[PDB]
This record gives C-alpha cells, structure tokens and sequence, in this order.
C-alpha cells in the first residue's frame, strides 16, 4: 500500500526557480522507481514532463529538469512562467505498477494576496422541515487557491461530513470563491449548539472563525 | 496531429459494467505502451494500469485488479478499458495516455458516473443574508444539469454558482451565492432541472426571529 | 518501440 508524498502547495513567481519533491513510504527513491512528473492545468489538461527520473518528454521546455536529491525525486523549474501554475503529480514505479503522489499545487504569483471574506449560513427552517441540515461556509474572492476550511461543532472537530466546491479562477482579478457545506441529518444537527467554520489562508494573520448558536439570532 | 480519441462512459449503476475506448491516430499505435489513468473529484491522479504493444504484459495497481481490465486491438488502433462490477468510488474522469519517455500523449477524458439514483428534482433552500452575502442551496437532484439564475437573469454580477458535488447518496448538491450592497431589493433564485421538469423560484430574504 | 515511462 505504498504512499507517495509531495508538498501540498508551493509558491513561486515569474522568473524564479522552484523545486518540488517526491518521497516514497518504502524508503529511498531509487532509479527503479522511474519517477514520472505530470502537470495538471485547469480544464483537467494533463501534460507529461519527466519520465524515468531525468528524461524530458519530447517538446517539454528546457526549464523543466528532474533530479534525485537525497532520498527523494525532484522536479525543478528554472525561470517559472505564469503558464506553469498547475498541480504537479509525481508517480513512482513499484515493480509492476505506478503510484501517483497527492500532487503539489504550484502557485506562480499573479497578484497581491487577497484574504477571503468569510460568511456562514445556518440551515433554513425550510430545510429542517425536510429532515436534513446543511451549514454553508462561504469563502469569497481570495487568492491564492490554497485554503483550509475546518468545521467545529460544540468545539468538536468534524470529519467526513463536509464537502467543498470552488469557482473557476476569475479571469480579471485572479480570485476564487469556495463553499464548504456541513451536511447533517436534522437529528444530529439538533444535538448541538455551536456551529463554527474556521478558515486559514495566507491573507489572514490568524485563522478566522465564523460561528452561530443553534436556535438564536 | 496526434489524437487519442476517447468514447463511451456515462452513467452506470453500482455493480454494473462499462467499456471505454481510445482510438489513436497520428502515431504507429502498435509500437506504443498505453496506460489508463483517472482523476476523481477531490482526489489526485490515480494510475490504473498499462499494456505493452504486443499485449503480453498488462500491469495494474493491485487494488484495481478486480474491477478494471485493459486490452488493445492494434489492427483498429484502439485501446480499451473494461470496468467490472463498478463501485461508487469509481466515479471519475478516465484518461488514456501513451508512453514516450513519460506520459507523452493524452486523450480528452471520459466521465463515468456511478450512481444508483433515479431522476429527481432538487429542493431549493434559501441561504439568508447576515457587503452582504446570500444564496440558494440546491440539494439532492439527479442527473447533473441544473441551471441557476437570479431575478430571471437580471442579476449577474457578484454571482458565484458552485460546481455540483456528488454525495454518497448518489445525488448532486450545489450552492449559488451573491454579494449585494446591503440593501433591504428582493432576491430570487430561479432553478431549472430539465430531467425532472422542475422549475422553482425561491425568494431569499433575511431570517425573522 | 517508443520508450516507456518505466524500465
């Protein structure tokens, strides 16, 4: 059940150099892991960059190079362009199959950081009549993409009961908007009082918490 | 000029069966390793398997060995992916890819949705305000296309309609929000779900205690 | 044969 680990997110800017790493849970990455790097651009647009740790796929710009630094495989971009903002996936070969890592969201800074405006929406009475309760946390017009929404219910950390959705990057001001929906049955919703959304983002000094108490205004 | 043209896919119920095709042109298919890969919502790229030009070696990630089968017909420049006894977690965009040093050539992707749901219109719930934010929650519909407008199309700026999420129920849910200059007007989301012949207009106003 | 992504 090998796991391939990459940085979740990294930030560079046009003209700079940045290196991404790829680590194996079984030990040091070696030649027979044949590290491959694949770039995912918006619209699920995939491009192979590097195969077998070092080799450029034909047509890939020379600013992409592979390496083995220490126990890890690495991708280096020398002179990053705006077009390089993407998710970079590393796959390692384990004798008879490839395993992709979780991917690195690479930001090539387009603009000043913009912190999200954070809004929480309790479930309507109308939804509660239907037997379910959805709590909606909105993150509006933020940049860059990386953001952490965490739900706390009576200060208990939630897990598995929320889903996230994000807009396209805005073509004019480069921002995103994100919804995080906490979905409970009405019964589970009414067992608790404090419903809190906690948001972490670069534009925020400290994480921001929007909350409400069930049954008040 | 090099084209990996995918076809097939679509909706299949849990336990069902589906075969995807990938027809290659612009290269001598019979000398290329081919691979299938997938991209599920909220999950990274996952490699499914690969197959040699002569089909004598077919490799799979072991966890998918029992639900995916790879084959090719070099005479018809076609790569195949058989999906077998599909599970709900197999909902994803599937891509064929050809090896040249790395993952060199890529198909346009095939959407496969695994859901046991029958068609069903959404419930529309207000997201009451309190720059002010408000919206509509469009919950538990099937299949995917809903259209959302605000005030019959008049209101467009500040509007964010989020991609639908497929829930573990096999139903879609979606939100649509607007920022407005803290006024009172009247705000109505118009939700149209053609497959269920659903048309709902929901007024969104502040909660009264 | 086109070189594959692994050896």
């Amino acid at each position: 059940q090998a796991v391939v680990t990459q940085e979740s997110a990294l930030t560079t800017s046009p003209g700079e150099t940045v290196t991404l790493t790829c680590r194996s849970s079984t030990g040091a990455v070696i030649t027979s892991n044949y590290a491959n790097w694949v770039q995912e651009k918006p619209d699920h647009l995939f491009t192979g960059l590097i195969g077998r740790t070092y080799n450029r796929v034909p047509g890939v710009p020379a600013r992409f190079s592979g390496s083995l630094i220490g126990d890890k495989a690495a991708l280096t971009i020398t002179g990053a362009q705006t077009e390089d903002e993407a998710i970079y996936f590393c796959a390692l070969w384990y004798s008879n199959h490839f395993v992709f890592g979780g991917g690195t969201k690479l930001t090539v800074l387009k603009r000043t950081v913009a912190a999200p405006s954070v809004f929480i929406f309790p479930p309507s009475d109308e939804q509660l009549k239907s037997g379910t309760a959805s709590v909606v946390c909105l993150l509006n017009n933020f940049y860059p993409r990386e953001a952490k929404v965490q739900w706390k219910v009576d200060n208990a950390l939630q897990s598995g009961n929320s889903q996230e959705s994000v807009t396209e990057q805005d073509s004019k001001d480069s921002t995103y908007s994100l919804s995080s929906t906490l979905t409970l049955s009405k019964a589970d919703y009414e067992k608790h009082k404090v419903y809190a959304c906690e948001v972490t983002h670069q534009g925020l000094s400290s994480p921001v918490t929007k909350s409400f108490n069930r049954g008040e205004c | 000029e090099v084209k990996l043209h995918q076809s097939g896919g679509g909706l299949v119920q849990p336990g069902g069966f589906l075969k995807i095709s990938c027809v290659v042109s612009g290269i001598d298919f019979s000398r290329y390793w081919m691979s299938w890969v997938r991209r599920a919502p909220g999950k990274g790229l996952e490699w499914i398997g690969e197959i040699t030009p002569d089909s004598n070696t077919i490799n799979y990630v072991p966890s998918l060995k029992d639900n995916f089968g790879i084959s090719r017909d070099n005479a018809k420049n076609t790569l195949f992916l058989q999906m077998t006894k599909v599970r709900s977690e197999d909902t994803a965009l599937y891509f064929c890819a050809s090896y040249y040093e790395g993952f060199a050539y890529w198909g346009q992707g095939t959407l496969v949705t695994v859901s046991a749901a029958s068609t069903k219109g959404p419930s529309v719930f207000p997201l009451a305000p309190s720059t002010a934010a408000l919206g509509c929650l469009v919950k538990d519909y099937f299949p995917e296309p809903v259209t959302v407008s605000w005030n019959s199309g008049a209101l467009t700026s500040g509007v964010h309609t989020f991609p639908a999420v497929l829930q573990s129920s096999g139903l879609y849910s979606l939100s649509s929000v607007v920022t407005v200059p803290s006024s009172s007007q009247t705000y109505i989301c118009n939700v149209n779900h053609k497959p269920s012949n659903t048309k709902v207009d929901k007024k969104v106003e502040p909660k009264s205690c | 044969t086109a070189p594959p992504a692994h050896g």
